[PDB]
Formats: structure tokens, sequence, C-alpha cells
């Protein structure tokens, strides 16, 4: 069986009715990147930045939200390969869980989890985060960030995600925009390395020319039919 | 690969 490697962007979870930075002008729900995506955004106005990822983690756990066909059919995917695939995604959703996946790497950390500010634990978090929550892992208890790696912070499980990149008989990339690095450089590494490059996309990445083999249109079409193709293949 | 960052600077 084949060692794959999927990435996953923003563009997965588009049609379940997450959105994000759009194209057009980079804009994520009317707010500047700069204000609410950078750790400065949120020391110059942390009440803001607080009540903006209270905003998106409460949109996240409304019914009306769901994963769709493209989510579902990765849990698939990892349910035929077992301990040969990997999910990598740039995503701070639950979708993946939520379809079934598990040892999901969020690279750019979860939206239902928190951070110590001081000692750094991630703390699993559902609900609003006001100033008079505190951490659980200090003898004085430290304010609460969200745990979601903001511009100019480092990505999570880099280490891990090279080594599969390195490891890799396909990679799959979904949903990625290809302007967010070093997520938009994976495909390069895994090209070098040998692996099998694909692009599942409604739009052409910014690097889509690098991949070997690419489909374009809605994620709840594209993937559930690349994926089936994948374990007919495998028989 | 360096940190979060977006192809555009300015
Ligand atoms: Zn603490």
């Amino acid at each position: 069986k084949p060692r794959v490697l999927v990435l996953t962007g923003a563009g997965i979870s588009a049609e379940s009715g997450i959105r994000t930075f759009r194209a057009a002008d980079g804009l994520w729900e009317e707010h500047r990147v700069e204000d609410v995506g950078t750790p400065e955004g949120f020391d110059r106005d942390p009440e803001l930045v607080q009540a903006f990822y209270n905003a998106r983690r409460r949109q996240l756990q409304q019914p009306e939200i769901q994963p769709n066909a493209a989510h579902l059919a990765l849990a698939k995917l990892q349910d035929a390969l077992g301990d040969r695939f990997l999910l990598v995604t740039q995503n701070c959703d639950n979708l993946h869980e939520r379809a079934g996946n598990t040892n999901v790497i969020h690279m750019h950390g979860e939206l239902l989890k928190v951070r110590c500010s001081q000692s750094g634990q991630a703390l699993d978090w559902t609900g609003d985060v006001t100033p008079e929550d505190k951490c659980h892992c200090c003898q004085f208890p430290a304010p609460l960030r969200p745990h979601v790696v903001w511009f100019g912070e480092m990505p999570l499980g880099m280490d891990e995600i090279y080594m599969a990149l390195s490891m890799a008989d396909i990679f799959i990339a979904i949903g990625t925009s290809g302007h967010v690095y070093p997520a938009a450089g994976f495909v390069h590494e895994a090209k070098l390395h040998g692996a099998h490059t694909v692009e599942l996309n409604l739009e052409p990445s910014q690097v889509g020319n690098e991949f070997a083999e690419k489909y374009y249109g809605p994620a709840s079409q594209v993937v559930p039919e690349f994926v089936e193709k994948l374990l007919k293949g495998l028989k | 690969g360096g940190a979060k960052r977006h192809r555009k600077i300015l």
C-alpha cells in the first residue's frame, strides 16, 4: 500500500460554511489579517482579538455547520490505509475530527483549544474566553490566548510533517491557496523525495504547476471521486 | 520551513 500524506486548507471547509481570508482582498470576516492574525494584533487590542475568536469558536459549533463529502472521503481513506496515512491541515476547525479522522496534525492550531500564556500548554475549550478565564497548569493562573498559530509564529508539528513528506508515496493538497508558507512549499518537498503530487482544489493554487496530477471543482465532488479511484486502485 | 507567512509582505 502507498504511503499517503494529505494536506488540507480552507477550501475543503468552504462548502461547510467556514470562510477564511478572501482571495480578492485578504479579509477574514471583514477583518484585516494584521489585526486578528498576528501576535502584535493581540497585544494592541486583546479584547477585540479575543472577541473575534470567541465568535469563530461559537460559529464553528452551530447546528448548520457539518463536515461535507470531502471530509468524509478523507476519513474513509485513513480507514483503508491506517498507519500509512497522515492528515495535515492548515484549518483550525474540527471538521476532520467530526468526519472520523484521527491523529490529525493541526499545523496552525485549533479553534476549540486555548493556550496558557505562561506555560504554552494547550487546553480544550468550547466556550468564550473572558478576562476572568485563566489557565489550569500554573500555580499562579495566567491569561489565556487562542491556540491558533498567527502569522509570524512557528507552525506546529513541523518535524513530523517533514518526515512524512520524505516518506510519502503520494502527496495530496486539498483546498490550499498557495499563499501561506511554509505549507505552500510542502509540494516541493514531496516532489524532491520522489512523491507523486496531486492537487484537488476549487481553483488552481499559486503553486499548482508543481503538482503532477490535478483536478478542479467543488471539493465535495472532486475529493470523494479522487478518493474512490484510489481506493479502487488499491483493489 | 520557517514561520507562518504570506507570500505578499507589503
Ligand atoms: Zn498555566
